[PDB]
């Protein structure tokens, strides 16, 4: 019998992992504060990483990488990209961004240069999209030329789910989702969940998107977009590996990340953000959650939907 | 350093005699008190139990009639005891706590204290006392608890430990045992630091069901007991780190002062084959190897001490002890971190290559007090058999008070079981 | 590298990668604790004395 | 030359002390009878090794040490063991009955009755010093003597030697070898009462040492003997600067200056490499230095990547030259997560002693050509305080075992006061480390 504890009651992903574990017949759920667990499904804030890996005779695993917040907060991602040489200030796949020490004067200088020669930016940390510096946390270049789905002239973003195991294998779940606007593009600007007119729940899955890319643009999802998604995922996660790896540590970590991308009308992919505690689309819970159990948990506690991004 | 041992009444002297035979054999001491062993481990801590080229038990033998102590003196190791340490009257206690505690026992107790004092006074640094008795009769129960109270008054900063045999209707001499045990438990709650609760019904059922003895005698039961007493005193009597003295044991085992009643256990108990550390460990934690007739799965462990004896892998011991805790973690209160401690002594008991002894402070011990409480009430509601007690000067109010105090103890265990 | 000293036993140096109660109070605490121990023992002995009176009554 | 007096309190303090003095003898060429044939000044002198050893007219080299324990069996081993002729009886103090794993019994009940005798024996050592620097105090956190007696002693030393430094070598509790359920209480009580009296404390977690012994020395079930031999090597690395010629950490006050810019945050993390089995290919300067950033080699398991550094000292023994040290640091900075606080410089103080580590003949540790002990003051060691404080909280919330302490005359409020100090400590580390 393996033991685990549940510390984030609100995680739809870990509620399902927990159900799955219990249904194996080989895992038992302990009360939240019993220290004699194999597996912690941890709380989202101040997870007490300092109390892990000090239980004689128990291999202990947690579903968060300590330090991974550096990728998963807007302003810390901006700083990570600008201050890491492997990512760098000139990184071609992350929009020009400023943290608002503050980079306000650097922002202004870039804004003015451009105004002298498209100058829409987006403030976020409550979102504002504007042409005027004055009206305008992070300030980021707003992608003025998005790829628009037809029919309906509509914006979208891509969510990719990524699982990083205890060995720092990086696995890209083979199903992603497009979250679409169902308003024609200049609510038409922000693709956060005519609602449901083109697709159920304003989500388009990869089979349909690929079919659309073949029919309308004479290319594939693989070639036009996933090569770049994979590159970006690997680049981000390889960058923080020395700071967060649990390879020689007294406890081990895995974590599920939700990476969000925009595609421009030249089929260039841009990273928008990394989510450290994602939800999953309704119809993909069962498959993803079982993948989590197979690759992240049962790999460590013996009883493919994933592309392994090699490095 | 030194412990002073007291054995009172029939049960107390019978099990006490067996304890001394068994530990004398382990320490290489023959019936004439001469040492004839072959390991220095035997002698390193001998003075804990023996005065000194002869070794004499630090043991005082008490009764209100001479017969059991006559048998002790004739029995196997009977000549090893100091003759001045036999203190006994003639009239008996008639299975009556009041006779032991208030009338007959009162006439003899000062002479017992004289001997206690003489043994205490030649101790370099007395740690405290261990008493063997039953709670169901008169002398061990009534006079034994009188002694405990008098010792506490004269040595209030020393530890008091008892091996207390608890009565059962299934292995019973008289109907008044629940009265005598309830009156005694009230004393133990206030005046001992550590009481090993040994249930006669558990001993019987172990002998009958596990050991396949068709008709157990008191002799059979006492064999069990003396094995367990040997196991539980191992860390007092041999070199080691953990629970090496009475006060250290109490600090590790007793989180609240009243909750000092322990369920002991022994492994192996089977009807030549090698025993594995896995088997010892699993048997030690099984209800059928425990001596209080309470199911530990009906409560939680506040604290546990485990002692392994024999040549065996220390690594595999640590491993199996962690397996049991990690696998059954719900039966261990979570608000006492690391509440199971393990000791290992190289010397096995006679006849065994390997053994283990368990001492649990479990809230399930409530079941033993509840049983005694129910048997007390069934009689006391009709004031049955009370004339034996009132004729010695006691009032009904003292029975009401003992009953309440024991019910209070039951509630206290329940509280921590739920916490 | 700054502050290099050398001797026949070894050397040492510094490398910079970047700049930027009284006796009386103790004695009283120990006595106050001893007094609490004594109080607690006196209470015990009082309780034992009451038990002895009861024994004599019976 | 300025003397240092070592004080060994309780079982752990005494057994570690024994291991340390034996190793010191072997490092300095001092025989079990106290004779030191290489020392050409007979009956006196002011060499570096004289910081730890006085000399008699007969040429005996005597540890500047006191051993104190509340029961006799551990010190009796010193009295009768290999190095027995090194010590005189007045250096060896024993009572009859111990503190039963109870800080209050050690501090209040038994401590009151032996503290004066201990001070008189320390004073006899002090009176032989021309320029006493202060004290090195070795004890457990978990034991009743190591916890409770040490904190009384530390308070009384601040009164009688108010200008002297006091360093600690403290054994943090680990359930794999611990002997009491109440060790978290003892730890927190003693840390609260000692905090203002100690200038620098080196905590060693028995869990970390046990694991190093299991993994690197291939010992399946380490004994205190195994553990204490490793600990003595680390201790010797740390005190080597006091006992040999050198320009780094040559007096007790420099420990504070170099490692402790904020007085309450005075617990440097020691990391040691290499640890190689005697029964079992020689590591370079680069490899041993890189190993100092590995949690597995630390005396307390914690993650420095997720705190900040206030100071970092590298202490090398054996065949090491500055050039190779600097090249190693260069490499490691480009690979590892080493963030200093903003108000201290980013850099390392380095000491090299050319004599490689001595090992005890037929011990478990192989002889190596070079070894290093890194002392870093990182906020990550606060993980250990979090761990302890949480254990304390679980038991204290039900008042489990409190009656044993109250019954020795401690007030219950001393628990909550000690705990509140620890909470302020955790917050001090968080504020520095954010
Ligand atoms: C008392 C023994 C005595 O009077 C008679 C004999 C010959 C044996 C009694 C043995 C006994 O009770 O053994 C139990 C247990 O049944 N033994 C085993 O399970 C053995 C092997 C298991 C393998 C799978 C153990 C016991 C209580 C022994 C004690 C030790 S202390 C001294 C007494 C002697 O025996
Ligand atoms: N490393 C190491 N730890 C030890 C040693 N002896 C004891 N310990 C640890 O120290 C703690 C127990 O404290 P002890 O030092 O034995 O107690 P004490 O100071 O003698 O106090 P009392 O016996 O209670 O008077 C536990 O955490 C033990 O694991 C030793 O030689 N080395
Ligand atoms: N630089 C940019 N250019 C164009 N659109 C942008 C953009 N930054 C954000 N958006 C749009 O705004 C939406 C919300 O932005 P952001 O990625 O900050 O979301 P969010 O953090 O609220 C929820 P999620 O965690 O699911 O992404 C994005 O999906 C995208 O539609
Ligand atoms: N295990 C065991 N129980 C005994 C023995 N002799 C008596 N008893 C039990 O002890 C109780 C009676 O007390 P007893 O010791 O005979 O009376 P006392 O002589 O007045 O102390 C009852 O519960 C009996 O079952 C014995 O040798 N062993
Ligand atoms: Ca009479
Ligand atoms: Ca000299
Ligand atoms: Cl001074
Ligand atoms: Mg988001
Ligand atoms: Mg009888
Ligand atoms: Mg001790």
């Amino acid at each position: 019998m393996y033991t685990f504890v549940v510390r984030d009651e609100n995680s739809s992903v870990y509620a399902e992992v927990s159900r799955l574990l219990l249904a194996t017949g080989q895992w038992k759920r302990l009360r939240k504060d019993n220290p004699r667990f194999n597996l912690m499904l941890g709380e989202r804030n101040r997870l007490p990483f300092g109390r892990l890996g000090h239980e004689p005779g128990l291999v202990q695993l947690v579903n968060y990488y300590r330090g991974a917040d550096k990728l998963c907060r807007k302003a810390s991602l901006v700083k990570l990209i600008k201050t890491s040489p492997e990512l760098s200030e000139s990184c071609t796949w992350f929009p020009e961004s400023y943290v608002i020490t503050d980079e306000r004067e650097v922002f202004l200088a870039a804004y003015n240069r451009r105004r002298e020669g498209g100058n829409v930016w987006i403030a976020k940390s409550g979102i504002l999209i504007s042409s005027e510096a004055s009206e305008l946390h992070v300030i980021q270049k707003y992608l003025e030329k998005p790829l628009l789905l037809e029919p309906g002239h509509r914006k979208f973003d891509i969510r990719s789910w990524v699982l990083v195991d205890h060995l720092y294998n990086i696995y890209l779940y083979r199903e992603g989702v497009l979250r679409t606007s169902s308003e024609p593009y200049n609510t038409c600007h922000l693709t956060n969940h005519n609602y449901g007119r083109y697709e159920e729940g304003n989500e388009m899955f990869f089979e349909e998107f690929n079919q659309y890319l073949m029919d309308a643009l004479n290319t594939t999802l693989e070639n036009s977009i996933l090569l770049q998604i994979k590159h970006i995922i690997r680049s981000c996660l390889m960058c923080i590996e020395p700071a967060i790896s649990t390879k020689h540590l007294h406890y081990q970590s895995f974590q599920l990340f939700g990476f969000d991308f925009m595609v421009d009308e030249e089929l260039k992919v841009w990273l928008i953000e990394v989510n450290g505690a994602p939800a999953c689309a309704q119809k993909l819970y069962a498959e993803l959650c079982q993948g989590i159990v197979d690759v992240a948990i049962s790999s460590v506690f013996p009883l493919s939907i994933f592309i392994k991004l090699h490095h | 350093r030194e412990i002073v041992h007291i054995q009172a009444g029939q049960c107390g002297n019978q099990i006490g005699a067996k304890f001394w035979e068994v530990i004398s054999d382990e320490h290489g001491i023959d019936p004439t008190g001469s040492y004839h062993g072959d390991s220095d481990l035997q002698l390193e801590r001998i003075n804990v139990y023996y005065n000194e080229n002869k070794y004499v038990p630090r043991a005082i033998l008490v009764d209100l009639e001479p017969g059991t102590m006559d048998s002790v003196r004739s029995g196997p190791f009977g000549q090893i005891f100091r003759p001045d340490n036999f203190v006994f009257g003639q009239s008996g206690a008639g299975n009556n706590w009041a006779k032991g505690h208030y009338t007959e026992g009162a006439e003899l107790v000062d002479s017992v204290l004289d001997v206690v004092r003489k043994e205490s006074e030649s101790c370099d640094c007395l740690q405290g006392f261990q008493l063997t008795h039953s709670l169901g009769g008169g002398t061990g129960s009534g006079m034994g608890t009188l002694l405990i109270s008098k010792i506490r008054e004269e040595y209030p900063d020393r530890i008091m430990n008892t091996f207390s045999v608890m009565p059962s209707p299934k292995v019973s001499d008289t109907v008044v045992e629940p009265y005598n045990a309830t009156l005694s438990v009230h004393q133990l709650v206030e005046n001992t630091d550590e009481t090993y609760c040994i249930d006669n019904e558990a001993l019987y059922d172990i002998c009958f069901r596990t050991l396949k003895l068709t008709t157990p005698t008191y002799g059979d039961l006492n064999h069990l007991v003396s094995a367990t007493m040997s196991g539980v005193t191992t860390c007092l009597r041999f070199p080691g780190q953990l629970n090496a003295d009475l006060r250290k044991l109490a600090v590790n085992m007793v989180p609240f002062p009243r909750l000092h009643f322990f369920m002991p256990g022994f492994a192996p108990l089977t009807s030549y084959r090698a025993l594995t550390v896995p088997e010892l460990t699993q048997q030690m934690f099984d209800s059928k190897n425990m001596m209080a007739a309470c199911d530990p799965r009906h409560g939680r462990y506040l604290t546990v001490a485990a002692i392994f004896r024999g040549r065996m892998s220390m690594k595999e011991v640590d491993e199996q002890m962690l397996n049991v805790q990690n696998k059954n973690s719900s039966y261990f209160v979570e608000w006492i971190p690391n509440n199971v401690k393990t000791a290992v002594c190289d010397i096995p008991p006679r006849g065994l290559k390997m053994s283990a002894t368990f001492i649990g402070n479990s809230t399930a011990i409530q079941e033993l007090f509840k049983r005694i409480s129910e048997q007390f009430t069934a009689m006391f509601r009709r004031k049955a058999f009370l004339h034996w007690y009132t004729g010695e000067g006691m009032d009904e109010m003292e029975f009401t008070e003992a009953e309440s105090n024991m019910n209070d103890l039951v509630s206290e265990y329940q509280q921590y079981q739920d916490a | 590298v700054i502050e290099l000293n050398k001797c026949t036993s070894g050397q040492s140096f510094e490398v910079i990668l970047k700049p930027p109660p009284s006796l009386e109070e103790i004695q009283k605490k120990l006595e106050a604790a001893e007094e609490r121990r004594k109080y607690q023992e006196a209470e015990l002995l009082k309780h034992l004395a009451e038990k002895r009176e009861h024994e004599r009554e019976v | 030359m300025r003397e240092c007096i070592s004080i060994h309190v309780g079982q752990a303090g005494v057994q570690i002390g024994n291991a340390c003095w034996e190793l010191y003898c072997l490092e300095h060429g001092i025989q079990p009878d106290g004779q030191m044939p290489s020392d050409k000044t007979i009956g006196g002198g002011d060499d570096s090794f004289n910081t730890f050893f006085s000399e008699t007219g007969a040429g005996k080299h005597v540890p500047r040490a006191v051993f104190v324990d509340l029961e006799p069996t551990v010190i009796d081993e010193v009295r009768t063991g290999t190095y027995r002729q090194l010590f005189h009886p007045e250096q060896l103090i024993t009572g009859k009955e111990d503190a039963a794993n109870n800080y209050a019994r050690g501090h209040y009940t038994i401590g009151k009755e032996i503290i004066d005798l201990v001070l008189d024996r320390i004073r006899k050592l002090a009176d032989q010093c021309t320029g006493l620097q202060g004290f090195l105090v070795f004890h457990s956190f978990g034991g009743g003597t190591g916890s409770g007696f040490t904190s009384l002693l530390m308070e009384r030393l601040s009164v009688d030697y108010g200008k002297k430094s006091k360093l600690e070598f403290s054994i943090y509790p680990a359930p794999q070898v611990s002997t009491a359920v109440v060790e978290p209480y003892n730890s927190i009580l003693t840390t609260h009462t000692t905090l203002e009296h100690s200038d620098c404390a080196f905590m060693v977690d028995n869990e970390a040492i046990y694991d190093i012994c299991r993994r690197n020395l291939d010992i399946e079930r380490p004994t205190y003997t195994n553990l204490n031999r490793l600990i003595s090597q680390i201790v010797s690395s740390i005190t080597a600067s006091l006992r040999f010629d050198g320009a780094l950490n040559v007096d007790l006050t420099e420990f504070q200056t170099n490692l402790v810019p904020y007085p309450r945050i005075h617990f440097p993390l020691a990391t040691y490499a290499p640890v190689i089995s005697a029964e079992k290919e020689q590591l370079s300067v680069a490899e041993i230095t890189n190993a100092c950033f590995e949690p597995a080699n630390q005396m307390v398991k914690c993650d420095p990547r997720h705190g900040k550094y206030m100071a970092c000292c590298l202490l090398y023994r054996g065949d090491v030259v500055p050039k190779d040290v600097n090249a190693a640091i260069a490499t490691i900075k480009t690979k590892r997560s080493i963030q200093f606080v903003d108000w201290c410089p980013t850099g390392f103080k380095v000491g090299i002693n050319y004599q490689p580590p001595t090992v005890v003949p037929g011990g478990d540790l192989a002889k190596v050509q070079r070894a290093v002990c890194m002392l870093s003051n990182t906020t990550a060691i606060a993980e250990a305080w979090a761990r302890l404080d949480h254990k304390f909280d679980l038991m204290y919330a039900k008042r489990a075992f409190v009656h044993w302490y109250v019954g020795e005359g401690m007030e219950e409020g001393e628990f909550s006061e000690a705990r509140e100090d620890m909470a302020a400590l955790e917050k001090d580390y968080e504020e520095v480390g954010v």
